[PDB]
């Protein structure tokens, strides 16, 4: 498999089904060889949902530096709603294979078969290639890691906290490959949301997982000697959004989200000293 | 070390760019350091994950690896075979040194109450050597002897490969 011919082709804006299959198998083996709770070392750029908006991902790299000029961590949701899931996920897996210890991908609630069958990715695979390719993608996604801890201070996942999570060893015990269940720790890490109007835990309007208030966030941080929760699962207008007095932050990197919205995209740059700033893509 | 935002030390928190050709470089990969802090794995998805292709292989070659897990540094699995005669010999042929040598492990019949009278399934378990040099390849394939013939599952000619550290 020639990785550099692929990355070359992807950055000129068509790929054979076997090249895509190859990216899936190689990246899957890498994902399994590394922990499911990644322990990362800053400096680092952390990005939220991309949802197939490939030209906006390219803009994210133009702005934050192409790999490996900067290290990246992506909080899931690569493949739905937008018009180019295939290109988005193929560039990301290509880069994960090329720089496997400076490019990181987490699993978001749309890298599940029960979801991306319905909201577009399966249709893209079916039209441009065939169903078997979507089955291969699904087996790949089942091997993505679930959360990351930057420098023993920043906890990153796609959705948020869980009422079952007492210690990280629960996350480390989760076996891969696996589908996401409808309830439980893995589910909550990909689906739960913060709410300002919740004391503790409450039900979640989407019908999956739960909702946590600021007190749950502060008690969590103090128990684990952490400084910031960094998640990314819902559109925010300024691209980033603070919660619980800058104890949690929501990132969303896909601007003008499927044209329905007018939001900007954002990405968080954390340097060596753990000093955080934001880089934003505001549309015209 | 501890988290602090740019507001707090006087700089700008936000830096917003408003929007509406290829270039190549050569890079020494030792000048960038790993961002990760720190075993054996299988370099293939279990054939049975995609049933349609498993069925296609199994009906073409009469033998196909069904399931395969790596438990400790021991590889254990199940093999499916077409029930052509009564006496069968199912072997795993495995190498720990890029096929300079191989050894033939015998497989075991499993009762398997359900699974039809058209196929039978065999188990295997192989202890990997304690130390295996990093440059060596670990590969294995499957032989099925029955009814005066030999059948092979060799994973469409790539063998089943296992990769280290
Ligand atoms: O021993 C070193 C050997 O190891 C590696 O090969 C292993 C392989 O990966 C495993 O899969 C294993 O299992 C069997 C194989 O997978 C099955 O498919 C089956 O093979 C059948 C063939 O698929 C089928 O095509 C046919 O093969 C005939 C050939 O068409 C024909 O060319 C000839 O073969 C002779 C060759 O002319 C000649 O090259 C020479 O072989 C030497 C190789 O060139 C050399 O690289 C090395 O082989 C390696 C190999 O590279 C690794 O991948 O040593 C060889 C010395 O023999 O000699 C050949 C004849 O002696 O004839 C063959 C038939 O004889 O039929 C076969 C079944 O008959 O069977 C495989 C087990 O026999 O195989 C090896 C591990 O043993």
């Amino acid at each position: 498999l020639n990785l550099d011919s692929i990355i070359g082709r992807l950055l000129e804006v068509q790929l054979t089904e076997n090249e895509i299959r190859g990216l899936c198998l190689k990246s899957r083996e890498i994902f399994l060889s590394q922990p499911i709770l990644l322990e990362l070392e800053a400096p680092l750029k952390i990005c939220g949902d991309i949802h197939g908006q490939y030209y906006d991902l390219l803009r994210l790299f133009e702005y934050g530096g192409f790999p490996p000029e900067s290290n990246y961590l992506f909080l899931g949701d690569y493949v739905d709603r937008g018009k180019q899931s295939l290109e988005t996920i193929c560039l990301l897996l290509a880069y994960k294979i090329k720089y496997p210890e400076n490019f990181f991908l987490l699993r978001g609630n749309h890298e599940c078969a029960s979801i991306n069958r319905i909201y577009g990715f399966y249709d893209e695979c079916k039209r441009r290639y065939n169903i078997k390719l979507w089955k291969t993608f699904t087996d790949c996604f089942n091997c993505l890691p679930i959360a990351a801890i930057v420098d023993e201070k920043i906890f990153c996942c796609h959705g948020g906290l869980s009422p079952d999570l007492q210690s990280m060893e629960q996350i480390r015990r989760i076996m891969r490959p696996t589908d996401v269940p409808d309830q439980g720790l893995l589910c909550d890490l990909l689906w739960s949301d913060p709410d300002k109007d919740v004391q503790g835990w409450g039900e979640n309007d989407r019908g999956v997982s739960f909702t946590f208030g600021a007190e749950v966030v502060a008690k969590f941080l103090h128990k684990h000697d952490l400084d910031l929760i960094c998640r990314a699962h819902q559109v925010v207008e300024d691209g980033y959004e603070f919660f619980a007095k800058r104890q949690l932050v929501t990132l969303f990197s896909a601007p003008n989200y499927c044209g329905e919205f007018d939001n900007a995209g954002a990405m968080m740059s954390v340097d060596e000293t753990l000093m955080c700033s934001f880089q934003i893509l505001k549309p015209a | 070390k501890r988290v602090v935002f740019a507001d707090s030390k006087g700089l700008s928190l936000t830096a917003i760019h408003v929007f509406s050709d290829l270039q190549f470089d050569l890079l020494d990969l030792n000048d960038i350091s790993s961002a990760l802090k720190h075993n054996l794995i299988l370099d293939f998805p279990q054939p049975s994950t995609d049933y349609l292709s498993f069925r296609s292989h199994f009906q073409k070659n009469f033998v196909c690896l069904e399931n395969c897990s790596l438990q400790e540094r021991t590889v254990t699995g199940t093999v499916k075979v077409k029930n052509v005669s009564f006496e069968k010999k199912v072997q795993i042929r495995i190498t720990f040194d890029s096929w300079k040598n191989y050894t033939d492990v015998d497989c075991v019949y499993m009762k398997n109450v359900y699974g039809g009278t058209d196929s039978d399934t065999f188990s295997f378990a192989i202890d990997l050597p304690p130390v295996i040099p990093t440059e060596q390849k670990i590969e294995f394939c499957i032989s099925y002897h029955a009814n005066g013939q030999v059948f092979w599952d060799n994973n469409d000619g790539q063998n089943y490969r296992i990769v280290h550290v």
